[PDB]
């Protein structure tokens, strides 16, 4: 695989550049470039092809170049709907394929949200099949940051913990679930479980009780 | 008044291997090569006998327009007195060659991952080529004593082979489409013009 | 499956001499056949193809001819260097097939051998054994006799001769006669003497040593 | 017009083999070449393997490599594949790749593509649960194989507050989905809520009445 | 300059399998017939194999038949061959030969041509010793297999008065060769040389000094 950067962000307006490196024998010896953009869940379409050469339809603000082993794609005047993701791609002369790999852009346009999150007893009926699964609902956050972390009366848990990768909801913000898998007799033996969250260091209680 | 179909020539999706090397009578036309000429998308373009600013601003009796797909190291035989595979039995412009002569890179266009199998060159003859001689034949020579009988076998298979043109080759090893211009002058009034 | 003929076996002559060889086919093949030199150890390299024709970058001292079922190559002029094995093959039918081979001498007047003589390393005496060698140099003819004498024993039988190939400026030959035995016995024994009974001589000359001394 | 329908495919178990396919039109499909894409759930994509224009060369991916074969057909202008020894590790959407003019081995058109799974996962129903405690609601949809089951609240009347979350498979093999509704507590007990869950691999219909 | 450099070889057990391979370089290798030549150590040679130029007619000898097989590439300009179910006999160097060339001119450059043996000792390397006394130096080598090995004298910095003894099999089944360099005694304390072996089969290469 290729070398792309995990993450990226910038400003509506602003200039970036994102960075396509691999070794010599592939991108550094031939002009086999080529760019891609996908939005989320839909078909990708070319955007860039062995030196900056675009399709007929895609606007010229787009712009992309290489360098030694390192391939540089640089967008002018970012907007809200090319915030999506990235991918380069290049010739494989040992008779093979090969892709850059993933990079997420993202035009922060406002500065942060703060996660809505809900607590719920297990249901009555999950009790009964020896089942106690305390589910704790998270929404409304931004940007994608939310780890899940239980808090019992006086000490840490994470045992059997089903943590999420935040996934942006649709009033521009995140939303996330959770699952504790605690035995019976930690779920009735404690005095009350909370529910702690962190999201961009943002943290809000919510405590259940055995009832 | 019409000009010139080049666009159907050059811009054309479909070429013909160089021992069966297709060709297309023009004439009667009002021509404007600058828009080529100064196009600058040819990776090459000489010619012999007029300088191409000269020849725009010229009048001219007939012109052919002949073209084939050759390779890139092979590129410099499309020149009066040359030799190697194709100067010998596939193409061989005359010493006063009088056209013009121009490629470009089609990697982009013609090359296929895999080989492309459709283009052919001649490979052996009891001869070499007169000027602008075409050969279609397939008939195995013989160069042996044994009677031939059409198959291929133990003596002197087919003179046509295909290139491979993987695109994964090197700058001389792509195949660099041709198209190879004729200008001559007789007694008929000249029907192109710029 | 067509056979072939060459002839002769073998062939020697001097300096300056005109040699011929001879190809002889079982049926009718019209003037496909060529002829072929290979240098020992090299590869082979093609001298006149078709029976008729000669090859570029061969000196022209060469030249053979024959058709339908015999075939002949001539050599005008030998030379020190066109020493080698000659060959040919036919050229026509699907089961090609080569010749039988034939070599090429060069023939001298005479060469005195030059004779030596070489202890065993000791190092070789560590591992256990005893390879003593006995060198005869630059000498002609091929034939030749080596005989060893340890303390006036006579030994053969465990002897073991190595010839080489004969030389391109002064075609002289070269034998190492190699004594190997252990360093048991080789030390039991003292005194150590090959030698060499060859025409060129006049009398039997031997180079000998004291085991110990050296 | 330039367009490309992939055949189709499901859910499938390791060590099989299945075959997928692809619909061309707008094109001359005897004269280019094919290729196909997979990317996993949520990451980047992967060449798999390509065929040339007139079914003579072949190639594969290292990890594809002695797994699958791919054939086409100039009369119909249908390329067919044939994944076999399915692990479940090829579990992706594969998308059927143009080999489109003015280039080569690049990709241009890019047909939508076919999402295809492998794994042995008891197929189990949606057994759905209560979630009660600005105060929440929802239904617990816990424990259903496979991707994905559909919710909806009073069928098309609540669309106020309601979020998908990453339901992420459980290594045992089933997901656990569910609904949610943000309201604020003055409206909790006036209005009801019912979670209207529809596994449509299924085909059923199970609601719960969740109250704070 | 026009070449034809041939892949490795080495020992192969009875029966067993190689392949080979002939690079090319200095002509369009699509031009040309290939076949290839054996010949057996110091016997004649022998025709084997034949193949046009794109694999479409093949001829083998009767002796080889049913065992033998060629291939081509355009590509990589380069002749293969794997041979199977090999017997005993077939040790030889096999060459890489061309065929009725563009011109008319048949067997032309065929080169260099690599050792196949059929056997089953071992792959050790040598052992050297050395020799001193108008007298002669000379560095012996024994008891190696298998054959090559190329001795040069302080790495071939001495061209003139050096003798190599083609090896001879010994009683044990292994081969062991001896070098002797002559010079007058003027310089024979004053310099210093050693002979540079290299056994590729094992690639123990070993230098040794020469002094009294
Ligand atoms: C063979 O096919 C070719 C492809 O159609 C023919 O080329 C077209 O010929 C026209 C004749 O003038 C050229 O014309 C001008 O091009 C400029 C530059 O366009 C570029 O710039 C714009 C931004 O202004 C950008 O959006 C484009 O992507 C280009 O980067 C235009 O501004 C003019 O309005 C005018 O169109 C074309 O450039 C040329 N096409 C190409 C792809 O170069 C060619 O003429 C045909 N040959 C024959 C003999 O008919």
């Amino acid at each position: 695989a290729l070398t792309q950067p995990a993450s990226v962000s910038g400003s509506p307006g602003q200039s970036i550049t994102i960075s396509c490196t691999g070794t010599s024998s592939d991108v550094g010896g031939y002009n086999y470039v080529s760019w891609y953009q996908q939005h989320p869940g839909k078909a990708p379409k070319l955007m860039i092809y062995d030196v900056s050469k675009r399709p007929s339809g895609v606007s010229n603000r787009f712009s992309g170049s290489k360098s030694g082993n390192t391939a540089s794609l640089t967008i002018s005047g970012l907007q809200s709907e090319d915030e999506a993701d990235y991918y380069c791609n290049s010739l494989t002369s040992i008779s093979t394929w090969v892709f850059g790999g993933g990079t997420k852009l993202t035009v922060l346009g406002q500065p942060k949200a703060a996660p809505s999150v809900t607590l719920f007893p297990p249901s009555s009926e999950e009790l009964q099949a020896n089942k106690a699964t305390l589910v704790c609902l998270i929404s409304d956050f931004y940007p994608g940051a939310v780890t899940v972390a239980w808090k019992a009366d006086s000490s840490p848990v994470k045992a059997g913990v089903e943590t999420t990768t935040p996934s942006k909801q649709s009033n521009n913000k995140y939303a996330a679930s959770s699952y504790l898998s605690l035995t019976p007799e930690q779920w009735k033996s404690h005095r009350s479980y909370s529910c702690q969250v962190t999201h961009e260091g943002s943290t809000v209680e919510k405590t259940v009780a055995p009832t | 008044t019409n000009l010139c179909p080049f666009g159907e020539v050059f811009n054309a999706t479909r070429f013909a291997s160089v021992y069966a090397w297709n060709r297309k009578r023009i004439s009667n036309c009002v021509a404007d090569y600058s828009v080529l000429y100064n196009s600058a998308s040819f990776s090459t373009f000489k010619c012999y006998g007029v300088s191409p600013t000269k020849l725009n601003d010229l009048c001219f009796t007939n012109v052919y327009a002949d073209s084939f797909v050759i390779r890139g190291d092979e590129v410099r035989q499309i020149a009066p007195g040359q030799t190697g595979k194709i100067a010998d039995y596939n193409y061989k412009l005359p010493d006063d060659f009088t056209g013009c002569v121009i490629a470009w890179n089609s990697n982009n266009l013609d090359s296929k991952v895999g080989g492309n199998y459709n283009y052919l060159y001649r490979l052996f003859r009891k001869s070499n080529l007169k000027p602008f001689e075409r050969d279609i034949s397939t008939e195995i020579y013989q160069a042996g004593s044994t009677p031939c009988n059409g198959v291929e076998g133990f003596n002197c298979y087919f003179p046509l082979q295909s290139y491979g043109f993987q695109p994964t080759n090197g700058v001389g090893y792509q195949p660099y489409r041709v198209v190879v211009l004729s200008f001559e002058l007789l007694h008929a009034p000249a029907t192109v013009c710029g | 499956d067509i056979q072939m003929t060459q002839s002769p076996s073998s062939l020697s002559a001097s300096v300056g001499d005109r040699v011929t060889i001879t190809c002889q086919a079982s049926q009718d093949i019209t003037n496909y056949l060529n002829w072929y030199q290979q240098k020992p150890g090299k590869a082979p390299k093609l001298l006149i193809y078709a029976a008729s024709n000669l090859e570029t970058g061969v000196p022209s001292r060469f030249s053979g001819s024959g058709s339908g079922t015999d075939f002949t190559f001539t050599i005008s002029g030998l030379q020190p260097e066109d020493i080698a094995t000659y060959y040919c093959q036919q050229y026509d039918n699907l089961p090609l097939t080569f010749g039988g081979g034939t070599k090429v001498e060069i023939k001298r007047t005479v060469a005195a051998p030059s004779v030596f003589i070489f202890p065993p390393s000791d190092e070789q005496l560590k591992s256990g054994t005893a390879s003593v060698v006995c060198l005869l140099n630059n000498f002609y003819p091929r034939e030749a006799k080596v005989q060893w004498k340890v303390d006036n024993a006579l030994q053969s039988g465990n002897s073991q001769e190595s010839v080489t190939e004969q030389d391109s400026k002064d075609s002289t030959y070269s034998l190492s006669s190699t004594l190997t035995l252990s360093k048991a016995d080789y030390e039991k024994h003292k005194v150590y003497a090959c030698e060499v009974t060859h025409q060129g001589l006049s009398s039997p000359v031997t180079k000998s040593f004291n085991r110990g001394e050296c | 017009q330039v367009q490309l329908v992939e055949s189709g495919g499901g859910v499938v178990q390791p060590g099989r083999s299945l075959r997928l396919s692809c619909a061309a039109s707008g094109f001359t499909f005897s004269n280019y070449a094919m290729y196909w894409v997979r990317q996993a759930p949520g990451k980047g994509l992967e060449w798999v393997a390509v065929i040339s224009y007139d079914g003579s060369n072949k190639y594969y991916a290292d990890s594809v490599k002695g797994r699958f074969t791919i054939s086409r057909d100039n009369s119909k202008n249908t390329l067919y594949l044939q994944m076999n020894s399915l692990r479940t590790e090829d579990t992706a959407v594969y998308y059927c790749a143009s080999g489109s003019d003015y280039g080569d081995y690049l990709l241009v058109y890019w047909g939508q593509g076919t999402l295809v799974t492998v794994s042995s996962a008891s197929t189990k129903g949606p057994s759905v649960f209560p979630l009660a405690p600005t105060a929440a609601l929802g239904c617990l949809v816990k424990d259903y194989f496979p991707e994905p089951v559909t919710v909806s609240w009073n069928s098309g009347a609540l669309t106020s507050g309601v979020h998908t979350f990453p339901a992420v498979l459980q290594s045992s093999g089933l997901y656990s989905l569910s609904s949610v509704v943000t309201v604020p507590s003055s409206s909790l007990g006036t209005q009801t809520y019912i979670c209207n869950v529809n596994h449509k691999p299924s085909n059923t219909k199970v609601d719960k009445k969740v109250e704070p």
